[PDB]
């Protein structure tokens, strides 16, 4: 029964191509990663 | 009534199911829920040893 | 009585709601994902409180939907807050392939594992090759070159429809690959043995189906 | 059998703290003074050293405890200092191993007030070598630095 | 069971709108009356709804909302351009004390493009559009139209407010500060951001 049904529909598909809809929610936008730059300060101090 | 038949049509599951007449298909799909109880049957006992 | 659950939501949508399972879920159908037996937590949990569910996300202009075959999918309004998308057409070749695959008992003794070269094979064997490959490479005339530039066009998307759920790669080999019902969907121009066109402006007019 | 203790807490360059050594007792450590004097920052050290995991460390008051709040600062970051940081523990081992664990802490330039965190490990060192001088230099008259 | 001030919370006609609009990563300011209100209101509870997507709602000091996704977020993450932050940074400098009296609070498109091209260096602008491009027409043109790309994806984001009519003037909300520099004692605006331009 689907054998010629879906088959012929292959065959042809072209001459009245169709598309399905599916949910497609955006992505969360983050800010992209810089190189971590940390703070250098060579400290120095008295010790107890 | 055309109408309601047209809408039954499309609500066919898979293959072993597809005979396009809706009435028609009311009996495969209790002969399935026939099997399917059967199939129960066996995997609970299966369960209980 | 005052400052009572049932005062602002139904007990069951709320419990539903508190479920662990939740956000999970709700992720990936906003994602587009499909839903089928074989995820027996998500598929459970979706028959527990499928009116809630349903009542809930018609906040949002989109029903939540449940075909035949029992996979639940999500399918977006005119208004829908939530956006929508289509698929392309190759998606679809591979798509209606990967059905017949599934119906055709002659491969049932796979039981269930194909491999992406006889998909390929199978593709080829009913699709015009050449006119298919017009969308590969304009200039496309059988080369082995291009040839392999559609298998590769295929793996991309055979992967993508992994992520909507319509297959399952094997847990340790990349080229094997189990279905899942979800490919139904692919047939829902010919289910119903009537007038293609008036199918078609059905479908349209629906929302499962837009043109090209 | 000999149950495992710990030997000492050392702070390097947090608020308020250049470089301090505090040595544990073996049943139990008071820390007294004042309001501020620096009493919560120290158990906030030991804590840090022990699970560096940020997502976790969560440095409430001791009013609105219990409170869950996901304040926007988690409260670690004021309590170090510009450049480089420590906090490490010393311990002995039921095998009468000497073992220093610890992390190295580092504010991170930029608006959000974020902090890095390498774990490290030793083990061996000689008995007679404290961690205050290990991990700083002595440059110039007894002004030490000190050292990534 | 569901705390009660949650479950009102979400209740609310506003949430499914509002949810919608942060989870692609809007920001709401205080120009957004009922949104920023209804935010203040419900904060203590949707702190908790949306820890339980690995993801955090946080309120900047200016006053502005937003989320900040953890590294297990259960939301599809997505990253901004090079680009992006340029015109994001620039953007921020332009929040400065004059622009009251020069704009009064409107700028235009032109304003910001002859600032990035001038304030910028040549070498990262290149690599912006492409490497093998050298200083020609064609090149400008494309670096122009990625900048009006790049402010169409900012006003997604909330940072900027086009004028309604179809000419590119708009106007600079306060959350572009999320782009803005580490502010230590008595140190100068205009000074710190320009040294993280340069
Ligand atoms: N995150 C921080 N940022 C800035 N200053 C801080 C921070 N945490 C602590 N301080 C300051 O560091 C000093 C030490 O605080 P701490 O809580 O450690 O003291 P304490 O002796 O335990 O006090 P109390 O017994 O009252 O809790 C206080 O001045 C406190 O204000
Ligand atoms: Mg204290």
């Amino acid at each position: 029964i689907f054998s010629q049904r879906l088959r012929q529909s292959v065959q042809h598909y072209f001459d009245n191509p169709w598309t399905l809809t599916v949910a497609n929610a955006e992505r969360l936008l983050d800010m992209r990663d810089e190189e971590l730059a940390l703070r250098n300060e060579e400290v120095t101090g008295e010790l107890p | 009534f055309i109408a309601v038949y047209q809408h039954l049509r499309e609500r066919i599951r898979q293959d072993i199911i597809r005979t396009d007449d809706p009435v028609d298909a009311i009996e495969q799909m209790e002969i399935e829920l026939a099997r399917l109880t059967e199939e129960l049957t066996a995997r609970e006992q299966k369960l209980a040893i | 009585s005052s400052t009572h659950i049932e005062q602002f939501m139904p007990v069951k949508l709320a419990q539903a709601l508190a479920n662990s399972l939740f956000p999970e879920l709700d992720s990936q159908l906003r994602a587009g994902r499909h839903i089928g037996i074989d995820d027996l937590d998500n598929h459970a949990f979706l028959m527990d409180f499928q009116e809630q569910l349903e009542e809930f996300y018609a906040r949002y202009n989109v029903e939540l939907i449940r075909a035949p075959e029992g996979f639940f999918y999500l399918r977006p309004r005119s208004t829908t807050l939530i956006p929508r998308s289509v698929l392309s057409e190759l998606d679809m070749m591979v798509g209606k392939i990967l059905c017949y695959l599934y119906l055709s008992p002659e491969r049932l003794a796979n039981q269930g594992i194909f491999t992406s070269q006889e998909l390929y094979e199978e593709l080829i064997s009913l699709a015009d090759e050449g006119k298919l490959m017009k969308f590969v490479n304009q200039r496309s005339s059988g080369s082995d070159l291009d040839k392999q530039k559609l298998q590769e066009k295929v793996r991309t998307t055979l992967n993508r429809l992994r992520r909507l759920g319509m297959v399952y790669f094997l847990p340790n080999n990349n080229n094997k690959f189990t279905i899942t019902e979800a490919v139904f969907r692919f047939g829902a121009d010919v289910r119903s043995g009537d007038d293609p066109r008036e199918i078609q402006l059905r479908m349209i007019r629906d929302g499962e189906a837009m043109p090209v | 059998i000999e149950r495992g203790k710990f030997r000492s807490l050392t702070l390097v360059n947090w608020n308020g703290f250049f470089a301090r050594t505090f040595d544990l007792d073996e049943l139990v450590t008071t820390l007294s003074g004042g309001n501020g004097a620096g009493k919560s920052t120290t158990m906030a050290a030991f804590v840090t050293a022990l699970i560096p995991d940020l997502t976790l460390l969560h440095f409430r008051n001791t009013t609105e405890a219990g409170a869950t709040s996901g304040s926007r600062d988690k409260g670690l970051h004021g309590k170090l200092r510009a450049g480089v940081c420590y906090s490490t523990l010393d311990v002995i081992n039921s095998r009468h191993q000497r073992v220093v664990v610890g992390v190295r802490l580092q504010q991170v330039a930029g608006r959000d007030r974020k902090v890095d965190i390498k774990p490290f490990m030793i083990q061996g060192l000689p008995t007679a070598i404290q961690p205050t001088q290990l991990l700083t230099e002595n440059v110039g008259e007894r002004q030490a630095r000190v050292l990534p």
